[PDB]
């Protein structure tokens, strides 16, 4: 169980950790969240009471280093840095632990949520989509673009998500323009999984990612990724029987996880009609189909 | 984006440019089977790739043999009509290539993109006009040389005859348009207004007869009274 100590708390804050969150007030005697579950890669991310604009946060895993928060009040941010010094970094928790300034990971033992939604997320994968490589952890905020909306403008700052485009050459083998168009099996199995992803679990590791930055950050770009990884699978007439099974699972996850209020713009409902009800996986996805006929009706 | 009224005149200006209508590339007869259920028989089809500056028809003949042992034939019509239109642009010198293409059908929209993605450069339009390109097979000369096909075929036409060489390409389209117009509206009707005075004939190499321009003049009234009355009853107003 491993701690990610703050130095301080000197402005209003709501701090995100994972799906929970906590209001903490400016000069609030915050020192930081311990009992973070192993085994997992993390999210700690910040929404400022006085700009409830640019969430921002940063994806790390504990097994990769001493992390910590520190208030920059140049920038105007918290920021993650990593503590070198081993014994520096146990003594300061240590202290915080002994005085209780430190909030506790509140998982529930039944509670399989954050797993379900990191399932395939790796922190190798996300210093690649998020390239930063002098530091161990990443930072994602509500504005960053992607690659694929930057060529449609800083590089240095933009989320490198594999770019798909159902109307692209790489997407349609010339002589195959009908086929190719109307089944994506190609373009899935051939391009994307065994040529760029290598495999489902690199493929379903950047689906999740996509979903947890658009849902956590509410960025755009993000949300544009998720939908077309989905409606990849969905439009291809030949997919693996064990990807559409895990492919349930994890759409019902992010489904039962999403804020009620947020549906109307983190739910495209092109995407969603056309993949539970007209696609050739329109009876391959019984849990999400189900989940999202109880939850969000309206939408379909 | 889609071409309108508003931005009518850019199709006589001197960028390169090809209407495509698919109405008449799959075509069938409808009838009783003999144990009463419905059956289709496909009938010799055709691309209309019009250029409205220069009369230039690229009529490409689909034959039924291309609909054999095919399913969901009306989307394939589609794909079809895609496929051949980017052979037709590929057989073109690099001179001669549109820089648009203009399909009288939004359904015309992703089948041409998907096939012209080695052509980024040409843009594929829509059209809010109503245009009534699907009288081609009015035309009896474009008719006969459809239903006697026995392959695949390409028929290069000016639809204009020799009109530019004494109108604009705008009141040739426009000419053209009603005439298409009045052919769709009441064919029998339009075709008694084309050659009711024997005395006026179409040449071997046109179209339309050989009208002087005093002629045209009231061919094209004669047309417009045969439009608007058809709409009195269409509407009853």
């Amino acid at each position: 169980m491993n701690t990610v100590p703050f130095t301080s708390a000197p402005i209003e804050v709501t701090i995100g950790i994972d799906q929970y969150s906590f209001n903490v007030k400016e000069n609030q005697p915050f020192h930081g969240i311990k009992d973070i579950p192993i085994g997992h890669v993390h999210v700690i991310h910040f929404q400022h009471a006085d700009n409830s604009s640019m969430r921002y946060g940063y994806w790390f895993d504990c097994r990769m280093g001493n992390f910590y928060i520190q208030y920059d009040p140049k920038d105007g941010l918290y920021k993650m840095m990593e503590e070198r010094d081993g014994a520096k970094f146990e003594n300061i928790v240590h202290n915080f632990k002994e005085r209780q300034m430190m909030v506790s990971y509140p998982k529930i033992d039944e509670d399989d949520t954050w797993y379900n939604l990191t399932e395939f997320v790796q922190m190798d994968k996300i210093r690649k989509i998020v390239r930063k490589d002098e530091n161990q952890f990443s930072y994602v905020d509500s504005s960053m673009t992607t690659v694929q909306e930057n060529e449609l403008s800083d590089p240095a700052h933009s989320l490198n998500y594999t770019v798909i485009n159902f109307k692209s050459r790489e997407a349609i083998r010339p002589g195959h323009e009908m086929e190719d168009f109307l089944d994506k099996s190609y373009y899935l199995n051939t391009v994307m999984l065994q040529g760029i992803f290598k495999n489902s679990s690199n493929y379903f590791g950047e689906l999740q990612f996509a979903f947890l930055n658009a849902m956590f950050f509410g960025n755009y770009g993000s949300s544009l990724q998720w939908h077309a990884m989905i409606e990849l699978i969905c439009s291809s007439a030949t997919v693996p029987k064990h990807m559409l099974d895990k492919l349930d699972e994890i759409l019902y996850y992010q489904i039962k996880t999403l804020p009620e209020q947020y549906s109307d713009i983190l739910l495209n409902e092109r995407v969603w009609n056309i993949c539970l009800y007209s696609s050739f996986q329109k009876n391959s996805l019984h849990n999400t189909e189900k989940i999202m006929e109880n939850k969000y009706p309206e939408l379909l | 984006g889609a071409m309108n009224s508003s931005n009518y005149a850019e199709l006589f200006n001197n960028d390169i440019k090809l209407f495509v209508d698919d109405t008449n590339v799959y075509r069938v007869t409808v009838h009783k089977t003999f144990e009463g259920n419905v059956a289709t028989k496909a009938i010799n089809g055709c691309i209309f790739t019009l250029n409205p500056k220069t009369g230039h028809l690229f009529l490409k003949i689909i034959h039924t043999s291309v609909w054999a042992g095919q399913k969901r034939l009306s989307q394939l019509a589609k794909w079809k009509t895609a496929e051949e239109v980017s052979a037709l642009v590929r057989s073109l010198p690099k001179e001669e290539q549109p820089k648009q293409i203009i399909v009288t059908r939004k359904a015309m929209l992703d089948p041409l993109e998907v096939h012209m993605l080695d052509f980024p450069n040409i843009a594929i339009r829509p059209t809010e006009l109503r245009l009534p390109f699907s009288a081609a097979m009015s035309i009896d000369k474009l008719s006969d040389v459809v239903m006697k096909a026995t392959e695949p075929q390409m028929v290069l036409f000016n639809i204009y005859d020799d009109w530019l060489d004494r109108i604009s390409s705008y009141t040739a389209f426009s000419r053209l348009t009603l005439l298409l117009r009045a052919l769709k509206t009441n064919e029998e009707s339009a075709k008694m207004i084309l050659l009711s005075d024997p005395t006026i004939t179409i040449k071997s190499y046109h179209l339309w007869p050989s009208f002087t321009d005093e002629q045209w003049i009231t061919i094209e009234s004669q047309m417009r009274d045969l439009i608007l009355t058809e709409y009195g009853r269409k509407y009853n107003v």
